[PDB]
């Protein structure tokens, strides 16, 4: 009965493919025997013009579960991303993408790239997901524009 | 007061080239 | 004056409103249409987070200018 | 693996880490797998729970730290940031993934850290972090007044 | 089913160009199209689906593209 979760996906890759933000991919991934698999897409977001992230695409996984779109996805950068609200392990902590909170399921894939790309310039730095970026951030932002920038432009397209 | 105007695309086609010949 | 709000569906909305009337009712207007509500979205010009309180006037808004959409959201 | 330790571990409490014995350092050290930070964390704040100013426990339980640590760091492979991140996240100064119950007495674990952080075996890289964060606004250490500040100065000196 | 399908082409500044274009028509007839409309050179510019980079040889079957796919167009200058 989870296939109300594959109904939405595919759904979701119609509408992309006509119509999605520019310099931004989302891609679903392929099982061993070349089919869809609509519970892993491959993602990337482009750093916001006029930010430090500019220039840099930045790679990211997204996981559905199967009671989608009840639940949110988990989206994780591939690698993980220096970044204050971004666990060590990649996983971003947005309060969109927590049933508990933000999340609804209309909700758009679009919507949570485009959320998580504001996010990039935009840390909340109250609430750390990680200690590295939050340490930098605070004692030294001079540091931190350059590790941004060296960030972005590691993963440049 | 406010006043409905119109709804479109926010990118809508600009053109259409026809590449079949 | 004409003021366009462009929303994250691929669709702009376009409304005729005068120079000094607060852009809380506009907000209202757009949210009614798309069957939206106020607290899960929030509103933008050139950057910078409207206050429902603004009209275009101090925010020297002029003719067909673009009112952006966005998901409220927060990292943490 | 000795039963005296092993319930010291289960139940700590300083009269148990004291009749443990002049090995106690050593022998929490072994039964402690100093390859898996998360197991490392929870050893040091199991030792460093039972902190007490008083001269012998004081020893005993810094003792134990420092037989703790240097057995952990010592191994290449052994991730420091991860020790230092899951223990922020217990010790509640830092939101975790898995939703991590934080400890609930912080005056042992600030004292060890003190203590730790002047030794020569603890990785000086760390040390901007744990400053960030004990000096991040946090209701706990707003209680531990006394830990905290004097954490603070040894993390300022020199 | 149809020989043919329409492609769009997307640029930055929000511009979209739409193409009919037979299922195994090499795509260098579309970006050569593109490059006329906009005035552009081939080199001036990248056209990307899904992500990847098309080349000359590469036609809308071999892609696996569809109906109503649009392409992203990225200029390649920089200032300095």
């Amino acid at each position: 009965m989870s296939g109300i979760a594959l109904s939405r996906l595919a759904q979701e890759r119609r509408a992309w493919r006509k119509d999605h933000p520019f310099g931004f991919v989302a891609v679903p991934t392929k099982n061993p025997d070349g089919t869809m698999n609509l519970m892993n897409w491959e993602c990337a977001i482009p750093g916001k013009k006029g930010t430090p992230w500019e220039g840099g695409l930045f790679k990211l996984r997204m996981l559905f579960k199967d009671d989608y779109p009840s639940s949110p996805p988990k989206c994780k950068f591939e690698p993980p991303l220096f970044h204050p609200n971004v666990y060590p392990s990649g996983t971003v902590c947005l309060s969109i993408l927590e049933e508990d909170k933000d999340w609804r399921p209309a909700i758009t894939i679009k919507q949570i790239l485009l959320g998580i790309q504001e996010l990039l310039n935009e840390p909340n730095i109250q609430d750390p997901a990680q200690a590295e970026a939050y340490t930098i951030y605070c004692q030294n932002r001079v540091e931190y524009e350059k590790r941004v920038r060296a960030q972005a432009k590691k993963f440049a397209p | 007061d406010i006043q409905f105007v119109s709804e479109g695309p926010l990118r809508p086609v600009l053109e259409y080239i026809d590449l079949v010949s | 004056i004409n003021l366009k709000v462009a929303g994250q569906d691929g669709s702009v909305v376009q409304f005729k409103i005068k120079r000094h009337t607060p852009l809380s009712k506009l907000m209202k207007a757009y949210c009614e249409r798309q069957g939206l509500s106020m607290r899960q979205i929030r509103f933008r010009f050139d950057g910078q987070p409207i206050n429902e309180t603004d009209t275009p006037a101090q925010l020297e808004m002029e003719d067909e200018d673009t009112i952006d959409v966005f998901q409220q959201q927060t990292g943490g | 693996p000795p039963a005296d330790v092993s319930t010291f571990l289960a139940f700590p409490s300083p009269e148990k880490l004291l009749r443990l014995g002049p090995k106690s350092s050593v022998l929490i050290a072994q039964q402690t797998d100093t390859s898996d930070p998360e197991k490392v964390v929870s050893a040091f704040l199991k030792v460093s729970s039972v902190f007490k100013d008083e001269a012998t426990v004081r020893m005993a339980v810094q003792d134990a730290v420092d037989a703790l640590m240097q057995k952990a760091f010592n191994s290449s492979s052994f991730n420091s940031n991860t020790f230092l991140t899951r223990l922020l996240v217990h010790m509640g100064l830092l939101k975790s993934e898995d939703k991590v119950k934080a400890i609930a007495n912080l005056y042992g674990p600030l004292m060890a850290l003190n203590h730790m952080v002047q030794q020569d075996y603890f990785p000086k890289a760390l040390a901007p972090l744990l400053l960030a964060f004990v000096t991040k606004p946090n209701s706990a250490l707003e209680s531990c007044s006394f830990a905290r500040h004097s954490l603070l100065q040894t993390l300022y000196k020199v």
